[PDB]
RNA sequence: CAGGCGGUAGGGGAGCGUUCCCGAUGCCGAUGAAGGCCGACCCGCGAGGGCGGCUGGAGGUAAGGGAAGUGCGAAUGCCG
RNA sequence: AGUGAGGGCGCGAGCGAUAACGUCCGCGUCCGAGCGCGGGAACAACCGAGACCGCCAGCUAAGGCCCCCAAGUCUGGGCU
RNA sequence: GUACCGUGAGGGAAAGGUGAAAAGAACCCCGGGAGGGGAGUGAAAUAGAGCCUGAAACCGUGGGCUUACAAGCAGUCACGGCCCCGCAAGGGGUUGUGGCGUGCCUAUUGAAGCAUGAGCCGGCGACUCACGGUCGUGGGCGAGCUUAAGCCGUUGAGGC
């Protein structure tokens, strides 16, 4: 008797507001959904998640002095190449990167989390452009 | 009708007609044996606790086996020390005839 | 029905020729001998005598029909090597290989 | 009397370049690189013969949770409640059944929490 | 200079690799308006003599 | 036969370190611990001769293969002669013999038979009377063996 | 039935295979020896041993014993 | 027979500078030979535990239960 | 005892195998030739002289699976896909994604080690033998056990 594995299925596409949420506790949820193991026929090697949309994340909250203190830093391979972005920057410019890259560093590294990573949809701002798929809003 | 049955330290899922390899039973081949029921399901549901008390599944041993060559093997290095061993796991076959109960 | 020839113990080497033999595998024999007349090579020399003798026993020795033929298959093969010394600077010896190939060229007709 | 090599070292080389098929390169041409990556094989399938048990407990487990909290509960005191009330159907039954007989895993589920508070 | 030198012998992957671009390409050839023998373009014909219509030299 | 030279000096060649070509570590070089002449002889205890000689008599004895003869009549020397006379022992050569006999004209006879083994009384030893389903003696040399055992 | 079974140096035990000897004036062999190449088959814990297909073309060596130039992956080893 | 280069850690001393992945002894332990398994990111010797083989069965240890990553975004009560 | 090396004394190789029989391939064809394609000989030419068998490294041609947003001691466990063998169920090949993953040897307190050795394959390659010891062991005889050289016999015979 061998374990049960799922035959190729339709996704399922959600709804999440990010207004007044706080940013870890909610994409270590929507990391959750686009890995899939909230279906109870998970299975790690295939992409069966759910993809997410977003909205509003400009509008994400944090404790502490992190919209001051907390730094993205990324580098650039030249000397001196570091460059150091403090949060208040980042949602000025791009808040959109802010959730994305809270969910990425939560999502498995190598090709599969890579695809995953696809399927997550931020918008700054209210308005989404996927009606076509008419994502099911979620709560949590 | 299904029934969870337990032989042999482990526990599967069966309907009457599926072919089972199971661990090795005393059974001469062709005797039919009754094996116990854990749960049942399908139209009626019998939660077993941890035994469904009435219930049997009627297997028949269809015969006995060896299982295909598992070789298994050891290396430790810097230290000269290989062993090799040819495991091959004895087993039964079952026929599920019917699921009293 | 293929018609075959072996030109073997020609002496250039292997990747050279076989560098050659790759233009006209699978051609026809008009593009071949067309080919192999301005490939500016040393193998276009040896590929194309081979190439001859084939078409020749095609029409000569096995009933096949010039205007049909076509390269259906061809290779190249190491032959053994003529060794050859090499003195360098400080009393040093080298060995030079001097290679050789065997070219094989087979040819069928299709009637498309 | 003489006895020379022979034919038994080629027999143990080619024995051994037998099992090396299908391996990168080197490690099914040469006996020398195909031994050593014999010995490595043969040591990860010993330990992962191990991992593979560990490994499917982890993926019933999962989905077993999955299943649990669509019934708002999760795996903790799902098997929790699942042992006070004396069922012994393991995991990999369980998550088949989670999946195959939603309805008789949602019965589990009632019994559970019954059996608890 | 202190003589560098391969560390590893170049694998039978990575040597035909390198071979990717070695491939040869056919002679460019166009068919003589006269005789119409195939042979460069540009070039006098080698099979009639013939270029622009004159005759250029004899074969 | 090679030389006793040191081949390539020992250090900076980049070559391996080598004395003579002798060494048993080159191909045509010498054996390492080859046969050399031997003798496998031992001096087993008389005493153990003689007693697996009689031990060796009486397995045949019980067998019953053992057969005593005081005289073959027919055979002046020939072949066929013996074969004449074998056939009236009943040795119709289904099985192997060990014939023993000081009599030359007899061994002469039965020699060439490729089921029968020649022997003089004075040669009777263990491993021939064993290598052969049946015995078959002289009285005459039946009185050699009585006397070499004792 | 009960218990034990990680293991370097090292000690002990039981086996596998190579060449040769007896077994042999035998038995196997052109209806194909040895050797080679395959195999998802059989037996063996393993070293191995069989069976089948292809090659090969003249040898082979049983049960039971005997004897050793007896097993290689490394020696900047030797030869090719 | 092998061994007669040991090492780390805890504890007790000498030397040292109440330095050293220091050195020298003593008691114990483990690595050595357990660079096999779980934890400690990674890590001989720290925590757990002494691997005969098989299993798509179960319980626990250390350590853990928000995501990468198995299990509580558990329940009270404080502090920062 | 040559080739070759060395002024010299001296050093010192490699190299055996068609087939029972040369019947050793007339003649035609391509080619300057070499070499091949027909033909012919033979049981066999996948015995064609660079000749019995013809392993491995190594080099090609053809086919199946696979690969151009993934970072790797090259494997392994699982699942899935394609191709193939299979009545069935089962299997072979390949590998997309997921899990796990510090070559071998030696020397070492300790090595994946940026310590040693190995380009790869094939073959040669190291605990022997004699005499004497000391234990164990299979036997023979036992207050006794046992012969050495040699002599006789044999010519794989033993006796004295
Ligand atoms: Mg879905
Ligand atoms: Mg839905
Ligand atoms: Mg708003
Ligand atoms: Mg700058
Ligand atoms: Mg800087
Ligand atoms: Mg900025
Ligand atoms: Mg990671
Ligand atoms: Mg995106
Ligand atoms: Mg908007
Ligand atoms: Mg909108
Ligand atoms: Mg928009
Ligand atoms: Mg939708
Ligand atoms: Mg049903
Ligand atoms: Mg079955
Ligand atoms: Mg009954
Ligand atoms: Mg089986
Ligand atoms: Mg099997
Ligand atoms: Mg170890
Ligand atoms: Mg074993
Ligand atoms: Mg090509
Ligand atoms: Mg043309
Ligand atoms: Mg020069
Ligand atoms: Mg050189
Ligand atoms: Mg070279
Ligand atoms: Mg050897
Ligand atoms: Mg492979
Ligand atoms: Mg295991
Ligand atoms: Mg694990
Ligand atoms: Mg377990
Ligand atoms: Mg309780
Ligand atoms: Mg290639
Ligand atoms: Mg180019
Ligand atoms: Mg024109
Ligand atoms: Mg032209
Ligand atoms: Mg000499
Ligand atoms: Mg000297
Ligand atoms: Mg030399
Ligand atoms: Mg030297
Ligand atoms: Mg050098
Ligand atoms: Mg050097
Ligand atoms: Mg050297
Ligand atoms: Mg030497
Ligand atoms: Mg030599
Ligand atoms: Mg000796
Ligand atoms: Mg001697
Ligand atoms: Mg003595
Ligand atoms: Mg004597
Ligand atoms: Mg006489
Ligand atoms: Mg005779
Ligand atoms: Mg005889
Ligand atoms: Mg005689
Ligand atoms: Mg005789
Ligand atoms: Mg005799
Ligand atoms: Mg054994
Ligand atoms: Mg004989
Ligand atoms: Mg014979
Ligand atoms: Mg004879
Ligand atoms: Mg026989
Ligand atoms: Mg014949
Ligand atoms: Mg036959
Ligand atoms: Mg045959
Ligand atoms: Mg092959
Ligand atoms: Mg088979
Ligand atoms: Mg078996
Ligand atoms: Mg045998
Ligand atoms: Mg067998
Ligand atoms: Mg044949
Ligand atoms: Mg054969
Ligand atoms: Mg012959
Ligand atoms: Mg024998
Ligand atoms: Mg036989
Ligand atoms: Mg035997
Ligand atoms: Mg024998
Ligand atoms: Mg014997
Ligand atoms: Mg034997
Ligand atoms: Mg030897
Ligand atoms: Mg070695
Ligand atoms: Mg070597
Ligand atoms: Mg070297
Ligand atoms: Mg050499
Ligand atoms: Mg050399
Ligand atoms: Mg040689
Ligand atoms: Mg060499
Ligand atoms: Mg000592
Ligand atoms: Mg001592
Ligand atoms: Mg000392
Ligand atoms: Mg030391
Ligand atoms: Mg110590
Ligand atoms: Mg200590
Ligand atoms: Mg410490
Ligand atoms: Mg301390
Ligand atoms: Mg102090
Ligand atoms: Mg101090
Ligand atoms: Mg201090
Ligand atoms: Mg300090
Ligand atoms: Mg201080
Ligand atoms: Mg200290
Ligand atoms: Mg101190
Ligand atoms: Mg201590
Ligand atoms: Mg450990
Ligand atoms: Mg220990
Ligand atoms: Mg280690
Ligand atoms: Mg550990
Ligand atoms: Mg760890
Ligand atoms: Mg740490
Ligand atoms: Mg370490
Ligand atoms: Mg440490
Ligand atoms: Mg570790
Ligand atoms: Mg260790
Ligand atoms: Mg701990
Ligand atoms: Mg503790
Ligand atoms: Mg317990
Ligand atoms: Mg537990
Ligand atoms: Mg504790
Ligand atoms: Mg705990
Ligand atoms: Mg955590
Ligand atoms: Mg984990
Ligand atoms: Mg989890
Ligand atoms: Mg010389
Ligand atoms: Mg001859
Ligand atoms: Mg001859
Ligand atoms: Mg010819
Ligand atoms: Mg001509
Ligand atoms: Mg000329
Ligand atoms: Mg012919
Ligand atoms: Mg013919
Ligand atoms: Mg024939
Ligand atoms: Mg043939
Ligand atoms: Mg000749
Ligand atoms: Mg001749
Ligand atoms: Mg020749
Ligand atoms: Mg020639
Ligand atoms: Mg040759
Ligand atoms: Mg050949
Ligand atoms: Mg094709
Ligand atoms: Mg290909
Ligand atoms: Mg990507
Ligand atoms: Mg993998
Ligand atoms: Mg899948
Ligand atoms: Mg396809
Ligand atoms: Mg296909
Ligand atoms: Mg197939
Ligand atoms: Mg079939
Ligand atoms: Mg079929
Ligand atoms: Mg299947
Ligand atoms: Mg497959
Ligand atoms: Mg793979
Ligand atoms: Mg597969
Ligand atoms: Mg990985
Ligand atoms: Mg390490
Ligand atoms: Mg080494
Ligand atoms: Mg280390
Ligand atoms: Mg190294
Ligand atoms: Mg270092
Ligand atoms: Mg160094
Ligand atoms: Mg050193
Ligand atoms: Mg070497
Ligand atoms: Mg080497
Ligand atoms: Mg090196
Ligand atoms: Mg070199
Ligand atoms: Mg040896
Ligand atoms: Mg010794
Ligand atoms: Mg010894
Ligand atoms: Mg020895
Ligand atoms: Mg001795
Ligand atoms: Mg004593
Ligand atoms: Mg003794
Ligand atoms: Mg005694
Ligand atoms: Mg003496
Ligand atoms: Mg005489
Ligand atoms: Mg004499
Ligand atoms: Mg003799
Ligand atoms: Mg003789
Ligand atoms: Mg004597
Ligand atoms: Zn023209």
């Amino acid at each position: 008797m061998k374990t049960y594995v799922p035959k190729q299925v339709e996704p399922r596409w959600v709804l999440i507001d990010a207004e007044g949420k706080t940013l870890g506790r909610l994409a270590t949820k929507i990391a959750t959904l686009l890995r899939g193991k909230h279906r109870p026929d998970w299975t790690p090697n295939v992409a069966m998640g759910d993809f997410v949309v977003v909205v509003n994340a400009d509008k994400i909250r944090v404790t502490g002095k992190k919209l001051e203190q907390k730094i993205y830093t990324r580098y650039s391979g030249y000397p001196g190449g570091l460059k150091k972005i403090p949060l208040e920057k980042m949602l000025a410019t791009h808040p959109e990167r802010v959730l994305e890259h809270a969910v990425k560093g939560m999502l498995p590294k190598g090709p599969l989390g890579r695809r995953l990573f696809k399927r997550l949809k931020v918008y700054a701002g209210p308005d989404h452009p996927h009606q076509a798929q008419r994502p099911e809003k979620l709560e949590v | 009708m299904f029934a969870i049955v337990k032989t042999g330290g482990k526990q599967y899922r069966v309907e009457p007609g599926l072919k089972l390899r199971v661990e090795k039973l005393d059974a001469e081949p062709g005797a039919t044996v009754e094996l116990p029921v854990l749960l049942l399901g399908g139209e009626k549901t019998v939660v077993g606790t941890p035994v469904v008390e009435g219930a049997s599944v009627v297997a028949e041993v269809l015969g006995h086996g060896r299982g295909k060559k598992i070789l298994v093997s050891k290396f430790k290095a810097k230290v000269q020390y290989r062993r090799k061993k040819g495991h091959r796991q004895p087993y039964t076959e079952l026929l599920i005839k019917e699921i009293r109960g | 029905m293929e018609a075959k020839a072996i030109a073997r113990y020609v002496r250039i080497s292997p990747r050279k020729v076989r560098l050659v033999v790759d233009l006209i595998r699978g051609k026809s024999l008009e593009e071949a001998r067309n080919i192999l007349r301005y490939t500016n090579k040393r193998g276009a020399y040896f590929v194309a005598k081979v190439l001859e003798s084939a078409a020749a026993n095609a029409v000569n020795n096995h009933d096949m029909l010039e205007d049909r033929l076509y390269v259906k298959a061809a290779y190249v093969d190491e032959g053994p090597a003529l060794k050859r010394v090499l003195p360098r600077a400080r009393g040093r010896a080298d060995i030079i290989k001097k290679r050789t190939s065997h070219i094989t060229v087979i040819l069928g007709e299709k009637h498309g | 009397p003489r006895a020379k090599t022979g034919v038994v070292r080629r027999r143990k080389h080619k024995k051994i370049l037998k099992l090396a098929k299908g391996y990168w390169g080197l490690r099914s041409k040469s006996f020398r690189k195909a031994r050593e990556t014999l010995f490595a094989a043969g040591n990860y399938a010993y330990a992962h013969r191990k991992r593979r048990k560990r490994d499917f407990r982890r993926l019933w487990i999962v989905r077993i949770n999955a299943a649990c909290r669509q019934h708002g509960l999760n795996y903790s005191t799902f098997i929790h409640g699942l042992k006070k009330a004396g069922i012994e159907v393991d995991r990999k039954n369980l998550a088949d059944l989670a999946v195959r007989e939603p309805q008789v895993f949602a019965e589990l589920v009632e019994r559970a929490k019954a059996a608890q508070g | 200079a202190k003589h560098p030198v391969p560390k590893k012998k170049t694998s039978k992957a990575r040597r035909d690799a390198r071979r990717s671009h070695h491939a040869l390409t056919p002679p460019i050839l166009v068919p003589c308006p006269e005789c119409k023998a195939m042979k460069p373009p540009h070039t006098v014909c080698p099979e009639c003599g013939y270029y622009a219509g004159r005759k250029v030299l004899e074969v | 036969a090679y030389s006793g030279r040191k081949i390539w000096p020992q250090k900076h060649t980049g070559r391996a370190r080598h004395g003579d070509i002798g060494a048993p570590i080159f191909v045509g070089g010498g054996v390492v611990f080859g046969p050399k002449p031997r003798d496998y002889s031992y001096t087993l205890p008389k005493k153990v001769r003689k007693k697996g000689l009689a031990m060796a008599v009486a397995d045949r004895a019980r067998e019953g293969k053992l057969l005593l003869v005081e005289a073959f009549a027919g055979v002046n020397g020939k072949t066929k002669e013996f074969l004449a006379w074998a056939k009236e022992a009943g040795l119709d050569g289904s099985e192997s013999v060990l014939l023993v006999t000081g009599n030359e004209l007899v061994r002469r006879a039965a020699r060439n038979l490729p089921w029968v083994v020649t022997l003089a009384p004075e040669g009777l030893n263990v491993y021939d009377i064993v290598r052969t389903e049946r015995l078959v003696m002289d009285l005459d040399a039946w009185e050699v063996f009585q006397n070499r055992i004792g």
